[PDB]
C-alpha cells in the first residue's frame, strides 16, 4: 500500500508538514478582536485562544500553516525568529569554525523553516535576504563537511550526533541505516 | 542444475523490479511467463515421479541403505528451490498488483492471469470495503502527499464534460484554468484529466 | 422487485442533492458523477422515495449499492445516464431474484 | 528473507565442493545421464544444495572447498585498495555470499575484511550519491564496478538526495 | 544570600485535543521509522474519529448558516484535510507493515502461549484486512502453485525448510532516536534515569550481541538497534526521528 520511496523514511514535504505544525511569532494586519460593543476560529489541533485574540500590529503566536495561509492573503505578516538574523548566524558560523568535532546549537528546523520563509516571506525580514541566504548556505556547507568527517566513524555498535537537523536526518538516513544494518549483519553472522 | 529454469524466471523478476524502480508512473505489467512455469510444473511432476520411484525402491530396498537419504534430500531441495522461485515471482507480481490497486483504481487486462484478475478484483472489493463503515471520514486510497497548499491552479488536459463536485458544478473544457482547492480535484488529478502543480 | 413506497413520487432536482451526491459515493467509493447521470439518479430517488428524500437513509443505502454495483462491473470511471439505466434494470432483476429468495414462489 | 529476489540470485550461484561418499544415482549433478559419483569428486553445485549438504551427513556428505572469491589473492587485493577494486567482475552478489559463508564458516578475519571493505566503498558510494549534476566519468565508472545490493543502496541514497534537492531548490 | 525559589514557586500556584494531536504525530513518527508494527492506540483513534465527526457536522452546520468572514471556514477546511492526511498516512503505513508481516501475525495469533494478540495490537478493520488478505493470498497460491506440489510442501507457515518460510521483522534494525526523558516533567520518578558527569543525565542500555553498556544523554540524537530501544519506546521515553 505504501510506496517504495515512502517506505522507511519521510519525504521532505512531510518534513515541511511537521515544521508547519509549530507555533511562530507573527504580526496581524487585521483586527478580529471583539470590542465592548464574525464566526469564531474554533480549531481542534492548536490553541485558538491566541487566534481568537488576534490584534492588528501586535505580536501573537500562531501555527505556521495559518501563518503561510494568511501571508498568502497578506492579512498577517510572519516574523522571523531570533536565529534568523545576520549576527546570530555569524555567531553560529563562528561556533562551527571554532569546534570542529561538534555541531552548532542550531534548531532542528533550521533548513526547512529558512526555505519556507525565503519562498513565502520576501518582505518580512529586518536583515537583508541576501546575506541571510548566504549564511544559510555557509552553515549548510560546513555542516555537510562535519557530517562527511563524522561518517568515517561508522561503528557496528552505535553512532551519536548532538544537534543535527531533521532535514539532515532525511539527508543521511537510508545510507547510514543500510550501511550500519549490513555491518551489524556481518558481525552477527561472525558470532559463534 | 535442475532449478536453473526457475533462476531464469527470477531473472525477469529482477528485470520487472528494475522496471518498477525506474517507472514512477504505473506502466503496463510484463506478460505472465506461462511457458517457464509450465516447464517448472513439468519439472516438479518429474520430481514427484522420482520420489515415488525412490519410495518404491526403498520398499524393494536394493542399494538404498544410505544413498536414498541423499537423493531424497537432493529432490526435496530441488522442489524447495522451485517453490522459492515461483513464490518470489508470484509475490512480486502480487505486490505490484496491490500497488496498482491502491494507487489508481482506488482513487491492460491482457498481461494478468485469470487468477491474477480475480485477485485484483477481490482486492478492489476489499479496498472499497475498507473506506466504508469505519475509517469513512478519511479515504484510504487518497493522496499520500501532504496538503501543504490548500488552493492550487489547475489546468485541464482532456475534455471530460460537465462534472459535479461537493457544492458546485465544474466544467472540463479542454485547456482551461481553475483556481480551486486541492482536495476538491485531487481525485481528478489522480485520474489524469486534470494536471497542474 | 422493490419495496413498496407509501407516498406518491415527486420530481426532485439536482439542486439540494449536492451534499448527498459527492460525499456518499464519489468520496467513499471514487466515482465521478456527470450531469445527466445525476439527473437520472434524482428522478429515480424521487420516484422511489417521495418527500422523505431529505431524511431517508434508504437513499444513502441505495447510492452505496449503486457505487458498489458500478464497482463490480467497472463499466466506467464516470457515471452515464444510459449507464444508470442499465444499472437500474440490473437492480430490478437483482431485487427480483432477492424477492424470490425472500419468498420462494 | 524468503522473498528477497537478490537473495534468490545469491543462492543461485555455484560453489566448488568435494563429494565425500560414493553416491550412486546422482549423475545429473554434472550433466551426465547416469554416472555414479566416484570417491573424492570435485564438482560445482549451487548454494541451495551445498549449504545444508555440508550439514547433514561425523562425516558430512559434501565438503565446501575455499572458492576463488575468498582466495588469498582476492583478500590481498581487497586489503590493498578497497575503492577502485572491481567487485562486479568477481561476483555480482559477493557480499550476500560473503555473509552466508561467514554464517556457515565462522571466520573472524573475513568478517573484518568485508567490514573494512564495506566501510571504504560506502564512503565512495556516499561521495557519488551526494553529487547532483546541474553524469561524470568518475562516478559512472564506479557505477560500473558496483554490486546489485550496492547499486540498490546507491539508488536509495541518490533518489533521496535528488528528491530533497528538488524540494529545497524549487517548489 | 537567601534562595527564594521554592516559596515563590509555591506562591505562584496560590485528554486535551492539542496533546492528543501531538500524541498522534508521536505515534505516526514512531510508526514510520520502526520495523515492528506498533501497538494500536485504540482510545486515541476513537477520540480522533469522534472529534473529526463532530467537526464534520459543525462545518456542515456552519455551511448551512452561510458580514462574510470566510477565513474561519477556510481554517476549518484545511484543518479537516490535514487531520485526514495524518490519519490516512498513519493507517496506510501500518497497513503496509501488516502486509509485510502477515505470516508472523497469523503465527502470533496461532501461538496461544504468546501474550501478544491482534486485539491488543490491531484495529477491527486492520484485523479484517489482515484476515481476508491472508485468505486471498492463500487461495491465489493454492490455485497457482501449491496444488501441483506434494503434501509436505504446500505449507506457508513452514519452519523446518532450508530457508525460513515465514518473514520476521528486523529486531535489530538501526533507527534514529531522539531522547525526550520521561513524558512528564518530573524526572525523579524514573528508576532508569541516573545522573552522570558534566551534569547531564543519561539512560544506560546494554547491547547483548557485543555485551556493551552505552549511555544516551538527554538532548542528543542517536542511531541504535530497535531491540535495545523497544522497552524504552513502549514506555515512551524516546521519539523515532
Amino acid at each position: 500500500s505504501l510506496p517504495a520511496h515512502l517506505q522507511q523514511t519521510f519525504s521532505p514535504e512531510e518534513i515541511q508538514f511537521i515544521v508547519e505544525n509549530e507555533p511562530i511569532k507573527i504580526f496581524p494586519r487585521i483586527t478580529t478582536r471583539q470590542k465592548i460593543r464574525h464566526t469564531r476560529w474554533q480549531l481542534i489541533t492548536t490553541d485558538d485562544k491566541a487566534l481568537n485574540n488576534m490584534v492588528a500590529m501586535r505580536s501573537t503566536e500562531v501555527v505556521l500553516w495559518i501563518a503561510l495561509l494568511l501571508k498568502q492573503q497578506s492579512k498577517c505578516s510572519i516574523v522571523a525568529p531570533q536565529w534568523l538574523t545576520t549576527k546570530e548566524l555569524d555567531r553560529k558560523i563562528q561556533y562551527e569554525k571554532t569546534h570542529p568535532d561538534r555541531f552548532s546549537e542550531l534548531p532542528w528546523n533550521w533548513l526547512v523553516l529558512a526555505r519556507i520563509l525565503f519562498n513565502k516571506a520576501k518582505d518580512d525580514f529586518h536583515d537583508p535576504i541576501h546575506e541571510l541566504r548566504g549564511k544559510i548556505q555557509d552553515l549548510r556547507e560546513i555542516r555537510q563537511i562535519k557530517v562527511l568527517k563524522g561518517l568515517k566513524y561508522l561503528n557496528e555498535s552505535h553512532l551519536q550526533l548532538d544537534n543535527l537537523s531533521l532535514l539532515e536526518i532525511n539527508e543521511l538516513r537510508p545510507f547510514i541505516t543500510e550501511i550500519m544494518d549490513k555491518l551489524r549483519e556481518i558481525h552477527t553472522a561472525s558470532l559463534t | 542444475m535442475y532449478g536453473d529454469l526457475g533462476n531464469k524466471l527470477v531473472l525477469e523478476a529482477k528485470r520487472t523490479k528494475q522496471l518498477y524502480a525506474r517507472s514512477n508512473q504505473d506502466v503496463n505489467l510484463p506478460m505472465y511467463h506461462e511457458d517457464i512455469i509450465r516447464n517448472i510444473l513439468k519439472e516438479v511432476s518429474n520430481l514427484r515421479k522420482n520420489t515415488e520411484y525412490l519410495k518404491e525402491q526403498q520398499q524393494l530396498g536394493m542399494l538404498d541403505d544410505k544413498v536414498a537419504k541423499c537423493q531424497y534430500f537432493v529432490t526435496l531441495l530441488c522442489m524447495e528451490r522451485n517453490k522459492r522461485c515461483l513464490l518470489a515471482y508470484q509475490r512480486l507480481r502480487t505486490d505490484i498488483l496491490d500497488s496498482m490497486a491502491w494507487n489508481n483504481n482506488g482513487l491492460d487486462t491482457n498481461n494478468l492471469s485469470h487468477q491474477e484478475q480475480e485477485y485484483l478484483k477481490e482486492y478492489c472489493d476489499l479496498i472499497t470495503d475498507l473506506k466504508s463503515g469505519d475509517l469513512v471520514d478519511i479515504d484510504l486510497s487518497g493522496s499520500l502527499v501532504p496538503p501543504s497548499d490548500v488552493f492550487i491552479d489547475v489546468r485541464v488536459l482532456k475534455d471530460a464534460g460537465e462534472i459535479q463536485t461537493e457544492y458546485g458544478v465544474f466544467n472540463l473544457i479542454k485547456d482551461s484554468q481553475f483556481f480551486v482547492r486541492q482536495s476538491d480535484v485531487e481525485r481528478l488529478i489522480q485520474q489524469g484529466y486534470l494536471q497542474k502543480i | 422487485m422493490f419495496g413498496s413506497g407509501n407516498v406518491l413520487p415527486v420530481k426532485i432536482q439536482p439542486p439540494l442533492l449536492r451534499p448527498l451526491a459527492y460525499r456518499v459515493l464519489s468520496r467513499k467509493y471514487g466515482l465521478s458523477i456527470k450531469s445527466d447521470g445525476l439527473s437520472a439518479l434524482a428522478e429515480f430517488v424521487g420516484t422511489n422515495i417521495g418527500a422523505n428524500w431529505r431524511q431517508g437513509p434508504a437513499t444513502i443505502k441505495f447510492l452505496e449499492q449503486f457505487a458498489a454495483v458500478w464497482k463490480q462491473q467497472e463499466r466506467g470511471l464516470f457515471i452515464d445516464q444510459s449507464g444508470v439505466k442499465e444499472v437500474i434494470q440490473e437492480m430490478k432483476e437483482r431485487e427480483k431474484v432477492e424477492w424470490s429468495h425472500e419468498h420462494p414462489i | 528473507g524468503y522473498y528477497d529476489i537478490d537473495d534468490v540470485l545469491a543462492d543461485g550461484t555455484e560453489f566448488p565442493c568435494k563429494f565425500q561418499y560414493d553416491i550412486p544415482g546422482l549423475g545429473y549433478l554434472e550433466n551426465n545421464p547416469g554416472r555414479p559419483i566416484t570417491k573424492n569428486t570435485k564438482l560445482s553445485l549451487p548454494l541451495w544444495l551445498a549449504r545444508i549438504l555440508a550439514i547433514v551427513g561425523p562425516v558430512p556428505f559434501v565438503e565446501l572447498l575455499p572458492p576463488d572469491m575468498f582466495s588469498t589473492k582476492v583478500m590481498n587485493a581487497i586489503k590493498t585498495d578497497p575503492v577502485a577494486l572491481d567487485l562486479h567482475s568477481i561476483n555480482s552478489h559477493f557480499f550476500s555470499l560473503a555473509i552466508k559463508w561467514i554464517m556457515l564458516f565462522s571466520e573472524k578475519e573475513l568478517a573484518n575484511v568485508v567490514s573494512e571493505l564495506l566501510l571504504q566503498r560506502a564512503q565512495e558510494l556516499n561521495h557519488h550519491a551526494s553529487s547532483l549534476s546541474i553524469t561524470n566519468i568518475a562516478t559512472s565508472t564506479f557505477l560500473l564496478k558496483l554490486e546489485e545490493m550496492e547499486k540498490e543502496i546507491y539508488k536509495k541514497s541518490h533518489e533521496s538526495y535528488k528528491d530533497t534537492k528538488r524540494w529545497m531548490f524549487k517548489k | 544570600d537567601i534562595n527564594i525559589d521554592d516559596i515563590l514557586a509555591e506562591l505562584d500556584k496560590e485528554v486535551s485535543p492539542q496533546q492528543d494531536f501531538s500524541d498522534l504525530m508521536k505515534s505516526w513518527k514512531n510508526e514510520r521509522c520502526s520495523p515492528e508494527l506498533l501497538p494500536y492506540p485504540h482510545q486515541l483513534m476513537k477520540r480522533l474519529l469522534n472529534r473529526i465527526s463532530m467537526q464534520s457536522q459543525l462545518i456542515e452546520n456552519i455551511s448551512m448558516g452561510f458580514n462574510e468572514s470566510k477565513l474561519p471556514l477556510l481554517c476549518m477546511e484545511t484543518e479537516l484535510e490535514r487531520l485526514k492526511f495524518v490519519i490516512r498516512s498513519y493507517i496506510r503505513c501500518r497497513l503496509s507493515k501488516i502486509d509485510k508481516f502477515s505470516l508472523y501475525l497469523r503465527q502470533l495469533n496461532e501461538d496461544e502461549n504468546s501474550l501478544i494478540s491482534l486485539t491488543d495490537l490491531l484495529s477491527k478493520d486492520e484485523i479484517k484486512y489482515h484476515d481476508t488478505h491472508s485468505l486471498i493470498w492463500l487461495k491465489l497460491v493454492n490455485d497457482s502453485i501449491l496444488k501441483y506440489m506434494p503434501e509436505e510442501l504446500q505449507a506457508i507457515n513452514d519452519t523446518e525448510g532450508s530457508v525460513n518460510m515465514i518473514d520476521e521483522p528486523d529486531w535489530n534494525k538501526f533507527v534514529f532516536i531522539h531522547v525526550n526523558g520521561p513524558p512528564d516533567g518530573k524526572w525523579n520518578e524514573d528508576p532508569l534515569l541516573q545522573e552522570n558527569e558534566f551534569g547531564k543525565p543519561c539512560y544506560t542500555v546494554t547491547i547483548p550481541d557485543l555485551k556493551e553498556e552505552v549511555e544516551l544523554t538527554i538532548g542528543s540524537i542517536y542511531v541504535m538497534r530497535y531491540e535495545v530501544i523497544r522497552d524504552l519506546l513502549r514506555d515512551d521515553k524516546v521519539a523515532l526521528i
